């Protein structure tokens, strides 16, 4: 997953 | 023209979709404001966002911007009553939060619509005149120090500190910025400081207007919402202030390869690989690092993740960008660790680099981009409209970095295609720079470091030159594959027309001993998406420890086998949900309704149609065990919840007896119970939104079909369409169980007075009185008595059943909370007598706009008619019928009903109450300025669950409606 959220 | 008002910004752009009305401006004190019309809105909203934080607080009083934060509250000198602001919201429908974070102060409101100019001219006063009283400053920092205590034996408050202690020392970076008892009374009186006087120079200092932006959203014209703003804010007074800048990074070259060994209290095994990087904030037109997470966090065919997974060596990974502060930003990718994953930390991360020369030498793809816009596009056009609080307290820390007109959309649109920003960030993500944490249990006695604020023990080391060298000549491994095309990519964006037929609530359009079908077609947002709710139930999920260890690993195999097809979806605004639940297995597909019947058709013929890999088999099931383990390190209040859950409902496994089923759990077995479990079922499902009623007829029948085709599912008998029951606590009995937290040096506690059977009137005789002693209980037994950081009141609702609980986590004995909630409900019945007939009136019309307060967005609708489904209630007009019924209520009825079913001495009162006890209070006595405690009974103490449940009766269930 990309780094958030 | 106007003096108060430097500039009006242009047009604000927004989605099309969006009715709301926009005006940006600048005021001539430099405060950035939005104002937000919208004319159908329930609740107003308004929030205050100051750019200074924690890395501005003095190095010798850590902490303090914080406790300014929880000060702000407590009252200011044109209104200084204590609970002025909290008591005016919570009696017109509203509710308040801050935060502190390193470099702003975020402060935010809602208010039912009528009272917004009352609630935000209460607010205002926050930043213009704060009292700073003596004595809540004596009181409030007891609330500080409790927030603190939660966090010390947390996993992830523990890391983040330690990655701050572990950069340079003299970097703002390193400071604590939540502060505790010690920091903020106990040294400050040790070394002379008034922290009064402190908090007053700190406000003096830095609320200033240069650094503030507000956003306010209300019924009122753009206009009056001008006027208003204009009216409470120009007054705050222009210091101006430097804003502060950090552009050296923490992590200088002696902080830079470098392993850290920690051990975590959980036992969790994760490794953690961080570059410093500069700050990328200015260039949020192309997002060189969105870019670069995107990729390097991927989860599809040839992603770094599935090498990583087939190897056996990690289960997750998220990589990307993370915030610093104005000048430093860190480039992560964190994976958790499977136990062979942890032997072969060196390869993982050479895997990683690897990776990333393969991006080096395709280089930058601007059809990836091209993606990424295209999404970001949708996702920003179709965007659900916001709850008013959460959207005025985002909107306001962002406005400090958006020019005005941008503000909605500059965190959605990307503009430009920058292959030399994208080249140069992956320049800096090298073995050079780079620094690796490992949290293992197995460092356990190996390590020789403490951390001071939170005790992490941890080793730190250089990485050998070797290492790095090797990690440097990393090459193109074939495994590696950029990802292709995302074809679950929506085209589709038509809003079918209303069907003649479509209701205001959902009907039910199937009823068959296979399946029930709730169905609305969406009249209200009129998005191109749909909600696909359904709840398989099967009597084999839960009829014992081992078969609900099993429905859990098999939906967590499914899960993790449709996870690189289902990734693509998730990018593309389809997700789903999937779960196993009591009754069996809960299933749900959200998003663009476009593609959805695709997803949801691959994961019903994957689940009927599954094959267990035995090496996901065996990782799953270790990670399993120790998430079973890891409750005992959960907080004492989630354990009191967890355990009257445990206590009350008449089916319930324990976490003990899980994890005792587990071993149990084979490969066979498990490949047994699946075609089991899906033998027999029956399906309520709820679809809801852009879907006609023939649509969902076919998405209905599909998934049936799909089950009966490969797994010969057969209908549920009504009979076994089994719900489980309340215990039927007798009349005046006390019944206390009682546990050991053996992690935190807290306790907690849960007051169960449990009332009687859901109905009309049974609901709002609870909900109002819950109303009515909401405010005041935080305010007793926090921010007067500061019993703790955690103290919770409101209704209790499971299984039919309802009635008014208490939740506290305190450094104080539960005996003691419980003599405290003894004494506060007594001063709620004096309070209730002593108020005005007005005042009652005002908390019924408070509880009135929150239960009508409409949703906003198609999920928040689903999510009522779905409660009403789960529970078998089927009430889709309970808001308009139990408000109707409610304003009909006397002051005289909630006396009678607080007398009968709730007062020490009440003839039909039922209380249990759960106790735990800090790490260091031994064992313990269940029984033992302040308004006075009444003597109470001796309870019953529950010494076995199994006993208590057998020896009471059990409640019937509610009819449906
Ligand atoms: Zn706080």
């Amino acid at each position: 997953v990309v780094s958030h959220f | 023209n106007n003096p108060a008002i430097k500039r009006i910004g242009n047009h604000i752009t927004k989605s099309p979709e969006d009715k709301r009305e926009y005006r940006g401006l600048e005021l001539a004190n430099g405060i950035k404001v939005l104002l937000i019309s919208d004319p159908t809105t329930d609740k107003s909203s308004a929030a205050l966002d100051v750019h200074i934080g924690s890395l501005s607080d003095p190095p010798n009083i850590a902490g303090l911007s914080h406790f300014c934060q929880h000060m702000l509250f407590l009252g200011t000198k044109k209104y200084p009553k204590e609970n002025e602001y909290s008591q005016f919201l919570s009696e017109h429908a509203g509710s308040s939060n801050a935060f502190t974070s390193g470099e702003h102060t975020n402060y935010y409101f809602d208010v039912s619509h009528e009272h917004l100019e009352g609630a935000l001219d209460r607010f205002a006063q926050f930043f213009l005149c704060p009292l700073f009283d003596e004595s809540c400053k004596d009181r409030e920092v007891n609330a500080v120090d409790s927030e603190h205590e939660k966090n010390v034996m947390n996993d992830a408050w523990r890391l983040f500190q330690l990655e701050k202690a572990t950069g340079n020392p003299k970097h703002p970076f390193s400071k604590f910025g939540t502060g505790n008892k010690y920091t903020l009374e106990t040294r400050p009186n040790q070394e002379g400081i008034d922290v009064r006087q402190e908090l007053l120079k700190f406000h003096s200092a830095y609320y200033s207007s240069n650094l503030m932006a507000v956003c306010v959203l209300g019924r009122e014209s753009l206009d009056d919402l001008t006027n208003l703003v204009v009216k409470l804010f120009s007054e705050v007074e222009n210091k101006n202030v430097p804003l502060p800048e950090f552009p050296e990074h923490p992590f200088q070259e002696e902080h830079l390869k470098q392993l850290y060994k920690i051990v975590p209290i959980k036992d969790i095994r994760n490794l953690y690989v961080t570059f410093p990087i500069p700050d990328l904030q200015k260039y949020y037109k192309s997002n060189p690092g969105h870019y670069l997470g995107h990729l390097i966090g991927h989860e599809g065919p040839g992603s770094l993740l599935s090498e990583l997974k087939s190897k056996g060596w990690v289960n997750t990974l998220v990589g990307g960008q993370k915030e610093g502060a104005r000048g430093f930003m860190f480039f992560i990718i964190n994976v958790d660790l499977t136990e062979e994953g942890l032997l072969h930390v060196e390869d993982i991360i050479l895997h990683m680099f690897q990776y990333i020369q393969k991006l080096r030498a395709e280089g930058p793809q601007e059809w990836v981009f091209q993606e990424c816009k295209d999404l970001n596009a949708v996702a920003f056009r179709f965007k659900d409209k916001e709850r008013p609080r959460g959207y005025t307290s985002k909107i306001a820390g962002i406005l400090h970095y958006y020019p005005l007109e941008e503000v909605l959309t500059a965190e959605y649109l990307l503009e430009e295609f920058r292959p030399d920003l994208i080249e140069m960030v992956l320049d800096k993500l090298r073995p050079e720079n780079v620094r690796v944490a490992i949290v293992s249990k197995s460092f356990e006695g190996k390590t020789d470091r403490t951390e001071e604020w939170y005790g992490t023990q941890y080793k730190q080391e250089a990485i050998p030159d070797e290492v790095i060298k090797k990690w440097q000549n990393a090459d193109l491994n074939g495994k590696f594959k950029l990802p292709t095309k995302n074809e679950f990519i929506p085209t589709n964006f038509e809003i079918l027309p209303l069907e003649k037929e479509a209701t205001p609530y959902p009907a039910l359009i199937k009823d068959t001993a296979m399946s029930k079908l709730w169905f609305k077609q969406d009249d209200k947002f009129f998005l191109p998406k749909a909600c696909l709710n359904f709840e398989f139930f099967s009597p084999f999920a839960y009829v014992d420890p081992l078969h609900c260890n099993m429905a859990y690993l098999y939906l967590e195999l499914l899960k993790d086998s449709l996870n690189e097809y289902a990734y693509a979806a998730e990018l593309a605004g389809l997700s789903y949900d999937l779960q196993n639940t009591i009754y069996g297995m809960y299933l749900s597909v959200k998003g663009y309704n476009d593609k959805q019947p695709i997803l949801l058709k691959k994961i019903i013929e994957k689940m009927a149609t599954f094959e267990i890999d035995e090496k996901r088999f065996e990782i799953i099931k270790e990670a399993y065990m120790r998430s079973l383990n890891n409750f005992r390190a959960e907080q004492p209040h989630q354990h009191a919840m967890y355990y009257l859950r445990l206590l009350m409902t008449e089916v319930a496994w324990t976490k003990d007896e899980l994890k005792e089923a587990l071993d149990d759990v084979t490969l066979p077995r498990l490949k047994a119970f699946i075609p089991q479990l899906l033998s027999r079922l029956h399906i309520e499902a709820l679809l809801h939104g852009n879907i006609t009623k023939q649509a969902a007829l076919g998405i209905m029948q599909m998934v049936e079909d799909t089950l009966i085709e490969h797994a010969h599912t057969k209908p549920l008998l009504p009979s076994q369409l089994v719900r489980y029951r309340e215990v039927q606590l007798p009349d005046r009995g006390w019944f206390v169980y009682q546990q050991r937290n053996e992690v935190h040096n807290n306790c907690g506690i849960e007051i169960y007075y449990q009332t009687d059977m859901q109905s009309t009137s049974e609901n709002m005789f609870l909900e109002l009185f819950c109303q009515i002693i909401s405010e005041p209980c935080f305010n007793t037994l926090r921010t007067k008595e500061q019993l703790g950081y955690i103290v919770f009141s409101g209704p209790r609702r499971a299984n039919g059943i309802q009635g008014l609980r208490f939740i506290i986590q305190s450094e104080k004995p539960p005996h003691y909370l419980e003599s405290r909630v003894e004494a506060f409900l007594i001063t709620m019945e004096k309070s209730i007598e002593d108020m005005t007939e007005e005042a009652f009136q005002k908390h019924i019309q408070a509880l009135a706009i929150r239960r009508l307060d409409k949703p906003k967005k198609l999920s928040a609708e689903c999510a009522k008619y779905w409660g009403e489904i789960i529970s078998q209630q089927y009430n889709f007009d309970r808001d308009n019928t139990e408000v109707a019924y409610l304003k009909t209520l006397t002051k005289e009825d909630i006396i009678k009903f607080y007398k009968e079913m709730l007062a020490v001495d009440a003839p039909r009162r039922h209380k249990v109450s759960v106790h735990v006890l800090a790490r260091e209070m031994d064992s313990c006595p269940v029984v033992g300025n302040l308004s006075q405690a009444p003597a109470l009974p001796q309870p019953e103490v529950i010494q076995n669950m199994t006993e208590f449940k057998r020896g009471l009766p059990l409640f019937p269930l509610v009819k449906p409606h």
